[PDB]
RNA sequence: UGAGCCUUGAUGGAAGUGUGGACGCCAGUCUGCAUGGCUUUAAUGUUUGAUGUUCUAACGUUGACCCGUAAUCCGGGUUGCGGACAGUGUCUGGUGGGUAGUUUGACUGGGGCGGUCU
RNA sequence: GUUUAUUAAAAACACAGCACUGUGCAAACACGAAAGUGGACGUAUACGGUGUGACGCCUGCCCGGUGCCGGAAGGUUAAUU
RNA sequence: GGGCGUUAAGUUGCAGGGUAUAGACCCGAAACCCGGUGAUCUAGCCAUGGGCAGGUUGAAGGUUGGGUAACACUAACUGGAGGACCGAACCGACUAAUGUUGAAAAAUUAGCGGAUGACUUGUGGCUGGGGGUGAAAGGCCAAUCAAACCGGGAGAUAGCU
RNA sequence: UAAGGUGAUAUGAACCGUUAUAACCGGCGAUUUCCGAAUGGGGAAACCCAGUGUGUUUCGACACACUAUCAUUAACUGAAUCCAUAGGUUAAUGAGGCGAACCGGGGGAACUGAAACAUCUAAGUACCCCGAGGAAAAGAAAUCAACCGAGAUUCCCCCAG
């Protein structure tokens, strides 16, 4: 639902089989959180994959600087 | 895998590693509160000017902090019994403070920070050793003793 | 304790007496040490896979207490217990009907049952 | 004893008894988005779930089939490399 | 050699015959799907209040007198049980007649069962449709229930009348 | 603008007007109870109750006026913890709700057809949700071409069923 630094996704899709099946998928990606902070010390976020890695290549700061701006 | 302690702990690296270090373990303890790191260039070239530009201290900071062993040694017996009791046991607690504290009971103070007894310490009354542990490159030695009452 | 590079060895400072490991078509040679005047393969460096040792430093806490707060949530703080474990992400061997993907003919004295389809 | 009020009162449901299984208490389990409540103001001689079958005398033989419980040495076997 | 062609005028309108894609001559299902409205009936349950002349019988236990070495045993009095009795209110519906374009879309009349209990009732609250509730009949969920009502997909489809 | 005129179902009464502030029409205003985003709090809508200020006051009162919630900024206050934040108060702006269709976007059927039915169709239609405008939306090549070259997006007819 969340995953706040990236977007998320809960977009939903059929679910095949072997030929066919008119069933529907959704809800995915996960969560965690507390996250320490250089600064001061952490909220805990709950971001989730693809979001937890990203928040290295990158910051923490940059991370969060949009949570907050924006 | 790439970071810069310059304060080595037990670490494969001393004054900083600038090749391949470990991952997602300073992520949350060394980096916080710890010895902070980051080997991105913005960091890493500000380190350069600390040892680019390099000593005094071996001759005289060494000496402002040596004579630990030899100004704390023919000290009067330490006289703070720690509640002897429960038919030859004890009541009082035996830990950081009464063998640091052993020293203000005429004026003099020290820091809690330099004790050097790996494991903690038998509530006895004998002649507890208390090795006084102040630098690496300096080392000391102290005594703690119980009493009835 | 395996294996990769490959580093130092055995095939492809000047005599004699000796000690050890080597293997045999076997009657033998190999090979360190005192006195005397490239590959087949072994050790050390290593790189890396295995079990097993110990360490703290991961972060955990559905323990306690303090504020926000006349909240059971959450966050911060103190404290305790656990601790580089747990757990997560990527990769990888298992296992995996738990789930999924792979319609059910016609003829016929209605149809179906039966029978037949060359 | 109970049941198809209004075509079935039974050999069916229940029953006491038996067994398996789960639950260390903020119990398992259930109602509930949660708070909270039931279980129980009980605490393993207790509570739940499953099957077998008031009180009396009892409840025989079969584990081949299916299911479940234990073992898991060996065979077969997924992703993965 | 044989197949197909080769001194067949086509093309563009207009009106018509046919075909194609479209509804598709008209009326009609039982149903399926989507979103809302319904527990003012009824079924359960929650909270808070009320009712039971109505009347009867009268077990176990006990108090006391008697009595026993002690009990049993007994006599009264108290006591108050029971798928107990008849029994009004109240609750329910076993039987027959009448009604059947009714007084009434389930009642009236005479009988009938329970009536201190798993009782009965007022007020308000909570469970929603493949869902609820159910001492279980597929029963009840507003005269509707083998899947409610309202609106929509919708002119569903109808080789049938 | 003007001789009439006081809206309608019915006059009638009592009247206003004929010159140029009587009507009547058009513009800008003034007023505009209670409910309703409803906004001081509550509420079975048009009702109930308060705080804090006010004027006239025969100086109790009447009514009046302000006081919802969020967001931006401002200043002031300000926890566990020095700091700092969290939080709090005040104030100025602003939003909030209606709205027919077209438009962008998030979610998204089934009947139906396939003479059955799962792929497929219906159709991204129905519908539900959000948003904005007068239209919205789209709109200067890491585009295409084929060794020739074209030259942002958009909309129209062809290419082609
Ligand atoms: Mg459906
Ligand atoms: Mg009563
Ligand atoms: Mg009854
Ligand atoms: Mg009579
Ligand atoms: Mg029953
Ligand atoms: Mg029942
Ligand atoms: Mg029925
Ligand atoms: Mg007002
Ligand atoms: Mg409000
Ligand atoms: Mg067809
Ligand atoms: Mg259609």
């Amino acid at each position: 639902m969340k995953k706040d630094i990236h977007p998320k996704y809960e977009e939903i899709t059929a679910s095949c089989s072997c030929g066919n099946v008119m069933k529907i998928r959704s809800t995915v990606g996960h969560d965690l959180n507390l996250d320490v902070c250089s600064k001061c010390h952490p909220f805990f976020t709950g971001k989730q994959r693809d979001v937890a890695t990203g928040g290295r290549v990158d910051r923490f700061n940059k991370r969060f600087n949009i949570p907050g701006s924006k | 895998m790439q970071v810069i302690l310059l304060d080595k702990v037990a670490n494969l690296g001393s004054l900083g590693d600038q090749v391949n270090v470990k991952a997602g373990y300073a992520r949350n303890f060394l980096v916080p509160q710890g010895k902070a790191v980051p080997a991105t260039k913005k960091n890493i070239e500000f380190f350069e000017a600390r040892r680019a530009e390099l000593e005094a201290k071996l001759a005289e900071v060494l000496a402002a902090a040596n004579a630990r062993a030899e100004k704390i040694n023919a000290l009067e017996t330490v006289t703070i019994a720690s509640k002897a009791g429960d038919e030859g046991k004890l009541f009082g607690s035996i830990g950081t403070r009464d063998i640091a504290d052993a020293v203000t009971a005429a004026g003099v103070e020290v820091a809690k920070s330099e004790v050097r007894l790996p494991n903690g310490v038998l509530r006895t009354t004998g002649e507890h050793e208390v090795s006084f542990q102040v630098h690496s490159e300096v080392f000391a030695k102290v005594i703690v003793n119980v009493v009835a009452e």
